[PDB]
């Protein structure tokens, strides 16, 4: 049907361009609220972490 | 080995007075000296708890220490124990240890306070001026200086 | 519209717009109707251009995927606007990721 | 790729050998004089960072032995930042300032890229024209 | 050939140099002082780091010997990116930019 | 050798003590009290796992240490062991070690700590805000920074 | 931690001699190497004109 | 709203703070009842001590 079409070409387009849509993310993140992309031990222990 | 008596036997057995490898015996006064002088370096080492840390039981107030109370030491503690127990008898029988014994005792004093050096080698906390830099998503707590020591 | 692009495109590498049709009784543009620019913000994820396009332009794409993130209030005025169910919440692949502790 | 992707790695050296150094100057300790207790026994109050005396007095006998053997003071050696750390956060911040050059207008292969946007919009739009 | 193949092995070194002084910058233990455990036996608290004491005492006699020898301190030294590694550094940067020239 | 009696023999015929190369003869308490200062001696090496680990098995608290007990040595260990205690007990017997026995117990000491030291030499992990490189493709899945200690 | 402890005695000895501490020399790149670089690299400068 | 100049926004919320004597101008202003004291979610913090 059409939704199945629909859904399987979006899987395709968006499995192809998964490495630099998260690239782009990241650029994005890092240039635009923090250079420090520590998602886990951000947590773990705190210590200095500064913005220049 | 168990007990402090065995503690003072042994020290004195280093020393080459009252054992039975030299068929010396045993006098009473001498195992009440020798445990009185174990509990006044046990006491020292200890200092209420701010110097080395061994296990020894204290004996209480009321009752005065004996023979037959369990020392409390460690199985890695009896043998620095007795070495540094027959260093200070030494003088009491007119006699000075050997470099042997002196140097084991020594070896053993470095030993038990190797644990408790390596325990008490904390790092103090961040200043009370120093920023929790921007990195730390807990900033946007109003967390933006550290907590003080 | 063209400023978001210009910042994302320096910043992400990859910038987009999106055309579309509206009615305007007062002050048409031509026909009754305007044509405008509204922005696409975060165009790396929420545009899924066709793999197969191989020019800058994505002129060769024959379909493209656009993900909207809006909030509660923006679901009814989207349902009301295209004539759809709004008690039927929608789902869809997020184009977002939750690595900043966003509260 | 856009302009700060190929700096990331120098600017999160620079910002994680910053941070390093921050923490040296903190928790480093000070530069005190190292004094026996006996030494200075008595003599505390001489110490504490007062200016209220001309001299800092030490204690010359003991009682147990002959005098004081009085060794050469020490003091606890000045923290320093390591000149790996600077040499390194120099270096990063000259490769972050070589790679974040869009090539040198510098926005010119930036320019062309947003004019093929404009070209493409306009054939969009004057389809839309000559539709509705 | 284009221009980016001459000045691969330029880029990799310079790349492998920076990345091996990284990690002396970062597995290197810093500079502190070496204390024997009966040199500050109950003055441990004096050398944490903070700044309420104004001496750092340390402990004069010993039980079954004499004074402390008490040798003087001993600290590490501080990391230095050997000159090898940043001479290298300099002259493969300086070989890239040579070679970098389509004329 | 092959027990904690055979290593207080051997460590006593190294003293020149009880030893049928001048016809002397063993004490059955000279045994026993060496086999405790081995006990002693091995328990404060081992350090409760924190020191040399040389194999040697402990006597349970129940059971006091005997002679025919193995000790569980390994076959390059026994030396350094029986050369130690009989340094150690050689102040018992009014006596000192001599120069070739003392350098003997170092090196087999040094031996036996040589392989526990190279076990030991594990740097440690890389720093909790070092960041991985771009040359990593693990840095695609969100691992730009380092695992924590 | 604050500290690098080292263990002071030792049993069938003294104290630890404790001979100060030598650490590995790092990396030179003799200065052979780097002016010889230099003059053949200003040797290919020199040669590489064709008029 | 996904515009700089908020031209999307369908709605905007303004939060007023203002003191007692300000309160019952206000009121007099709009014709509110100045008894009934009003209460919002407070924009600023307390962060500085100030009295």
């Amino acid at each position: 049907n059409r939704l199945e079409s629909i859904l399987s070409r979006f899987d395709a387009d968006w499995t192809a361009s998964d490495e630099a849509r998260r690239e782009a993310k990241n650029d994005l993140f890092f240039s635009r609220v923090s250079q420090w992309d520590d998602w886990l031990s951000q947590y773990t222990t705190l210590q200095y972490r500064g913005q220049f | 080995i168990k007990t402090k008596g065995d503690l003072v036997r042994a020290a004195l057995r280093k020393l080459g007075v009252a054992s039975d490898a030299t068929l010396t015996d045993v006098e009473p006064q001498s195992m009440q000296d020798a445990v009185d002088d174990l509990e006044a370096m046990m006491a020292e080492w200890y200092q209420d708890g701010k110097g080395i840390i061994t296990g020894y039981v204290f004996s209480d107030d009321e009752n005065p220490p004996a023979e037959g109370d369990d020392h409390g030491l460690r199985s890695s503690a009896v043998s620095a124990v007795f070495h540094n127990l027959a260093c200070r008898i030494a003088p009491d029988y007119a006699l000075e240890a050997t470099a042997k014994i002196i140097a084991t005792a020594k070896y053993g004093k470095e030993l038990l306070y190797k644990q408790t050096a390596i325990s008490r080698a904390k790092r103090a906390p961040y200043p009370s001026r120093m920023p929790t830099g921007s990195g730390n998503s807990f900033a946007n707590l109003n967390e933006w200086h550290y907590f003080p020591g | 519209a063209v400023n978001i692009a210009v910042r994302e495109q320096i910043e992400a590498g990859v910038g987009a717009w999106r055309l579309v049709t509206d009615y305007e009784d007062q002050s048409p543009t031509s026909n009754n109707q305007v044509i405008r620019r509204e922005p696409i913000h975060s165009a790396c994820s929420h545009v899924i251009w066709d793999s197969n396009s191989k020019l800058m332009d994505k002129s060769d794409a024959r379909h493209c995927t656009v993900i909207h993130s809006m909030s509660q209030n923006g679901w009814e005025d989207f349902a009301e606007k295209y004539d759809l169910d709004a008690d039927d919440i929608p789902s869809f692949q997020n184009p977002n990721d939750w690595v900043f502790p966003w509260l | 790729e856009g302009v700060v992707r190929l700096t990331k790695d120098g600017q999160r050296l620079r910002n994680m050998i910053m941070s390093f150094n921050a923490d040296i100057v903190a928790r480093t300790p000070k530069k005190k004089p190292f004094f026996w207790p006996e030494q200075i026994a008595g003599f505390e109050h001489m110490y504490d960072g007062n200016d209220d005396y001309p001299y800092y007095l030490l204690n010359r006998t003991d009682e147990n032995s002959g005098d004081l053997p009085t060794q050469p003071l020490a003091y606890y050696e000045n923290p320093e930042v390591p000149q790996a750390n600077a040499y390194m956060l120099e270096a990063a911040t000259s490769a972050v300032k070589e790679v974040a050059t869009l090539g040198v207008l510098e926005t010119y292969v930036f320019q062309d890229n947003l004019a093929t946007a404009m070209r493409r919009d306009g054939e969009i739009y004057q389809s839309i024209v000559n539709d509705i």
